[PDB]
Order: structure tokens, then sequence, then C-alpha cells
């Protein structure tokens, strides 16, 4: 693959929060293991409950945020 | 939210919806429309 692309959905208090990432890469595998962190570009005062979701067409990778403690 | 930051701002419509059986009721912000 050429290019990452990285994003983060969350939905707090009827806001959806779009956080996003660009780079390019070089990689036939999976993710490329370093750091950068992500940007916030949008935010959709929605007020509409999700529970599901799916993505629409390249390999694709899902996790699950949590709250947890960090040190930037 | 307990921790609400805004203005509430209220008055009568005794002389403008009142006739009236068209309003209906039963998370913060949370809308449920379901029937
Ligand atoms: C978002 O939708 C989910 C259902 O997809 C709601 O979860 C249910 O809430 C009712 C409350 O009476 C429970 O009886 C169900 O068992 C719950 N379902 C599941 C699968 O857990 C959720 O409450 C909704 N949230 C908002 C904010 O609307």
């Amino acid at each position: 693959f050429k290019n990452l692309r990285e994003f983060v959905f969350k939905n707090i208090d009827g806001y959806f929060k779009i956080y996003s990432k660009h780079t390019p890469i070089n990689l036939v595998r999976d993710l490329p293991q370093g750091f950068s962190a992500l940007e916030p570009l949008v935010d959709l005062p929605i007020g509409i409950n999700i529970t599901r979701f799916q993505t629409l067409l390249a390999a694709y990778y899902v996790g699950y945020l949590q709250p947890r403690t960090f040190l930037l | 939210p307990d921790d609400f930051t805004g203005c509430v701002i209220a008055w009568n419509s005794n002389n403008l919806d009142s006739k009236n059986y068209n309003y209906l009721y039963r998370k913060p912000f949370e809308r449920d429309i379901s029937t």
C-alpha cells in the first residue's frame, strides 16, 4: 500500500467528533509501526444514537477506545 | 447536563397555541422519537 489514512470516531452527548491523519507509506502487510497523533477536523452536532457502523468500498482496521489516562 | 452552560428563556403561548392536542410527551440532549 502507498497511503495510510487514520480516523477517530467518537460520539459524546450528541456530538460526533472526527479526528484524522494522512501519511505516505510503503507496506503491503498491516499498519506500520510508529507514532503519530490525529487531529480534529469535523464536529457534527447530529443528536443521533450510534451503536453500529459499516465501511464502504484496501484493508482496514477497527479498534475500540477506552477511558484511559495518557501522558502526552 | 448538570454542568450546563446556557440560558433558558420561556413565555406563555396561551393566546397562540391553546385552542390543542398536537403536543406529545412521555442522557443529556437525547432525542427519542420512537413510537
Ligand atoms: C441507542 O440504541 C440502543 C439499541 O440499539 C439502546 O440500547 C437499549 O436500551 C434499552 C433501554 O430500555 C434496553 O432495554 C436494551 O436492552 C438496550 N439494547 C442493547 C442492545 O443494549 C441505547 O439505549 C440507545 N441510546 C440512546 C442514547 O438513545
